[PDB]
């Protein structure tokens, strides 16, 4: 089963960017590990940030919604005029202090 | 097309306002400048937040008359920016409200209270969701987007 | 020398320029010079972040990969905003939809090349030039890249007739288009960092011998 | 105004961590008093100690 990026925001699938960035900054900032010092915390912040990281991006998002984390992480198969059978799949870098830098435009909030 | 609704009822003076600028019966102001929306351009968009035009004067947001003077007072903050699409004037501070007008892309709240909101707009998602698509350089669109007709939908 | 533009601009020389009539800053290796932005926004609000962190290096407003300010989303609103924690300043738009804001500025200070008037001197060093026939010693920070023409063009108020000297390393005559490391002078300040000592007491030094001052 | 730790720490408002340590190391080495006898040096020294310990804690460069 494929991870519901909607479900580790707690929020709506046809929740607008608003709604996707105001559950990242109350989720960011309850599970920072400035403020959260419990092991599972640091599990959760990434898989929070990584879920952003999709719905944030319309066209991650779009994918996504059409396929799933699946279609989305091992790509969608291109129909017209590519060299390349297969979009490049989503790959996290791994680093959910980048996605907290990024949205609060440093690593203090 | 962008079709809008005026709570006149709520804000009389407002309305009146918008839809004069809209129709441009009321032709040049004292100072020269067309009080019609034909030909006014959206000036400002900002992505998750609001699209600014109704510039009448130069296109720039730093000007617009309206009907009653070059600024009329704020009359009203009743209306919430709690939705997509609220319209409203954009003003300079209080009492400064002109001809420029914005659409809000999303719920806005933080806009209570400071700009007056009058109305919604009805018609035309579409129309709004590809002005919020193009893109823009420090707010300001770098694809042409203009008013090309204004006024009575039923006249 | 009066059209000869200058690419290598030392952090002290732009730090010199801190005044609201003479007003140099540096962001991401390049200096700009914004007098002239400083003179058309004279006695606007926007103007005193820039007056404040005038002949300072503002890279940390910016981010290095799109040449921006730094964007931060704003947590009431959900939307993206470029992060002013010293406040608003000269072509940043303000928070709000405000009808006395104009974006008739075009391209910003920040993205356009028309106040960039060099490069800055990230990396430098200290030389020291110690002539053999007066027996005088000078220290000269200089760049890296920094050609030795631009050296004896920084030392030419120390030594007017330094042109008609040669310029020696070692014994070595010095190549007068070439920098210092391509000249053979090594940059050894990551080593004596590592083996922990002052670096001041050797300095390396170039010898300058006479010839003639025709 | 108060003390700039970037400027008596002579290093940029953007320096990491890493260089934060090195011009600490480089200066409380050069300003130590087993080393330098100068009067200025324990006042340049305890300014430099006072600065690294701003910078290195990142709350407390934050809120600075």
């Amino acid at each position: 089963m494929g991870q519901d990026y909607y479900s580790v925001l707690g929020i709506t699938r046809n929740s607008e960017d608003a709604q996707i960035k105001q559950a990242y900054r109350r989720l960011a900032l309850k599970h920072h590990p400035l403020k959260s010092n419990e092991p599972s915390s640091a599990e959760i912040f990434r898989q929070i940030a990584e879920a952003y990281d999709v719905l944030s991006d319309p066209m991650k998002r779009g994918i996504y919604d059409k396929f799933g984390e699946e279609g989305l992480k091992g790509g969608i198969p291109l129909e017209f005029g590519s060299q390349t059978p297969w979009t490049t799949g989503y790959v996290f870098h791994g680093k959910p202090e980048k996605v907290f830098h990024e949205f609060f435009g440093g690593n203090n909030p | 097309r962008l079709i809008f609704e005026l709570y006149c009822d709520v804000c009389p003076k407002t309305c009146k306002n918008f839809q004069v600028l809209c129709t441009g019966k009321a032709g040049f102001s004292q100072r020269g400048i067309r009080l019609h929306y034909k030909n006014s351009i959206f000036h400002r968009i900002v992505q998750n937040g609001w699209i600014q035009g109704g510039d009448i004067v130069y296109g720039k947001g730093d000007n617009g008359e309206s009907i009653y003077g070059p600024t009329f007072e704020d009359e009203n903050f009743s209306v919430p920016h709690n939705k997509r699409g609220v319209l409203g004037m954009a003003n300079k501070g209080r009492h400064s409200n002109g001809s420029q007008f914005y659409i809000t892309l999303q719920a806005t709240p933080y806009l209570d209270r400071k700009f007056v909101a009058f109305g919604q707009l009805i018609e035309g998602t579409e129309v709004l969701k590809q002005l919020e698509l193009v893109p823009t350089q420090n707010e300001r669109p770098i694809h042409m987007c203009r008013i090309t007709d204004s006024g009575d939908p039923y006249a | 020398l009066e059209y000869f533009q200058r690419r290598y601009f030392t952090p002290a020389e732009v730090a010199q320029h801190n005044r609201p009539e003479d007003l140099w800053v540096s962001y991401l290796g390049r200096v700009y010079d914004l007098t002239s932005l400083a003179q058309e926004y004279k006695g606007n609000l926007l103007l005193k972040p820039i007056v404040e962190v005038a002949g300072q290096d503002i890279s940390h407003w910016f981010d290095p990969k799109t040449r921006d300010i730094r964007k931060h989303i704003d947590p009431l609103t959900g939307c993206l905003r470029y992060c002013t924690p010293r406040g608003r300043f000269v072509h940043v738009p303000p928070q709000l939809p405000c009808s006395d804001w104009a974006n008739d500025f075009g391209k910003p200070w920040w993205q356009g090349s028309y106040y960039e008037v060099g490069r800055l001197s990230a990396k430098t060093r200290s030389i020291r030039i110690i002539n053999t026939l007066t027996s005088q010693e000078h220290t000269l920070e200089v760049g890296v890249l920094e050609s030795i023409w631009e050296i004896l063009h920084r030392y030419l108020p120390y030594n007017s007739h330094a042109a008609s000297y040669t310029w020696k390393y070692e014994g070595k005559n010095l190549n007068m288009d070439f920098t210092l490391e391509e000249n053979g002078i090594r940059d050894e300040e990551e080593e004596f960092d590592y083996l922990s000592m002052d670096g001041t007491l050797h300095t390396p030094a170039i010898l300058l011998y006479f010839n003639d001052d025709l």
